[PDB]
């Protein structure tokens, strides 16, 4: 499959850079969509289930208040998330259908995933079986292989950013922390429990931090809780840099060996950062029963299929208070988001 | 147990990215 993968990644890179250098802009208008319900909200803005008035297609629309983005010093982060989203294309990355802005806000109309957040499912069930966790882990591995080939580091892997689609496959969201870079970078960003030692520490780091994050994810999915936790982030960083890890007794020896290789402090020996790159992971014994191309092709039967009552049903999401979408008669931050 | 410790940690809910 080697040749075919190198070949595939070649075409992917050229299609990416074309869109990356000439990003799409203003591909829709707010009035084309009927607001339905708020799917999630926080410092990150608000995501609403919306319906295209003419086609009837449902979408997940992320709305960002320009003034707030600026207050939060997230101008570059937001412009960057949208640039990346319109440039990439992978089965496990949620698609950006349309994007536009008005006097007060920025809008990213994304694919709507009725299955809900992986976070909710995990906490509901407690923990996934090793085969169930392996299915998801495989998707992330392929996703990172794709992103890293484009010199893109994700930086925010966690159950909260993964959604479960209709066929029970994973869909990655939120690129507000991603970055395109060849080499090292230093920014302190991401989620505490998932930070690699080198992110916490002042020294620079690279794409290897994504692989460490994969380790944390596999651990949480298989254990029901993360490998490093505490009351406060400060205490979490302490355990992470110490890097001492304990595994549940129900963890198989192969799972434990993969994790020892992923949650490796010596970023010089961490799987995914060695000469054989991703293949060390793809060829590890834990992933022995994994059919990589079939996973990529979505032919593998998902171990878990989320319940679904319709394309506009929000039963797998949480409830939020609705808030009117206001659009000023005056343009705010025009110069700052001209590129959006 | 570790599990008991986790449920009493105050961080079993949705975790925000650091700002
Ligand atoms: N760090 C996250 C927040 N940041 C975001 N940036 C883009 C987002 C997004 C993208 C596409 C879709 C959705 C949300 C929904 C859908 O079906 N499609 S959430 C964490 C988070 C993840 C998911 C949700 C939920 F809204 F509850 F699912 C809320 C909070």
């Amino acid at each position: 499959e080697q040749e075919s993968v190198k070949e595939f990644l070649a075409k992917a890179k050229e299609d990416f850079l074309k869109k990356w250098e000439s990003p799409a802009q203003n591909t829709a208008h707010l009035d084309q969509f009927e607001r339905i319900k708020t799917l999630g909200t926080g410092s990150f803005g608000r995501v609403m289930l919306v319906k295209h008035k003419e086609t009837g297609n449902h979408y997940a629309m992320k709305i960002l208040d320009k003034q707030k983005v600026v207050k939060l010093k997230q101008i570059e982060h937001t412009l960057n998330e949208k640039r990346i989203l319109q440039a990439v294309n992978f089965p496990f990355l949620v698609k950006l259908e349309f994007s536009f802005k008005d006097n007060s806000n920025l809008y990213m109309v994304m694919e709507y995933v009725p299955g809900g957040e992986m976070f909710s499912h995990l906490r509901r069930i407690g923990r996934f079986s090793e085969p169930h966790a392996r299915f998801y882990a495989a998707q992330i591995v392929l996703t990172f292989e794709y992103l890293h080939s484009l010199d893109l580091i994700y930086r925010d892997l966690k159950p909260e950013n993964l959604l479960i689609d209709q066929q029970g496959y994973i869909q990655v969201t939120d690129f507000g922390f991603a970055k395109r870079v060849k080499g090292r970078t230093w920014t302190l960003c991401g989620t505490p429990e998932y930070l690699a030692p080198e992110i916490i520490l002042s020294k620079g780091y690279n794409k290897a931090v994504d692989w460490w994050a994969l380790g944390v994810l596999i651990y949480e999915m298989a254990a029901g809780y993360p490998p490093f936790f505490a009351d406060q982030p400060i205490q979490i960083y302490e355990k992470i840099v110490s890097g001492k890890v304990r595994f549940p007794s129900h963890f198989s020896s192969d799972l434990k060996d993969l994790l020892r290789n992923l949650l490796q402090v010596d970023l010089t020996k961490r799987f995914g950062n060695l000469k054989n790159g991703v293949n060390d992971i793809k060829n590890h014994k834990w992933f022995a029963t994994t059919d990589w191309i079939a996973i990529y092709q979505r032919k593998v039967e998902a171990p878990f299929i989320p319940k679904f009552k319709g394309p506009g049903d929000t039963s797998n999401f949480d409830d939020y208070e609705e808030e009117e979408i206001r659009v000023s008669i005056n343009e705010k931050c025009g110069k700052e988001f001209s590129e959006f | 147990t570790t599990y008991a410790d986790f449920i009493a940690s105050g961080r079993t809910g949705r975790r925000n990215a650091i700002h």
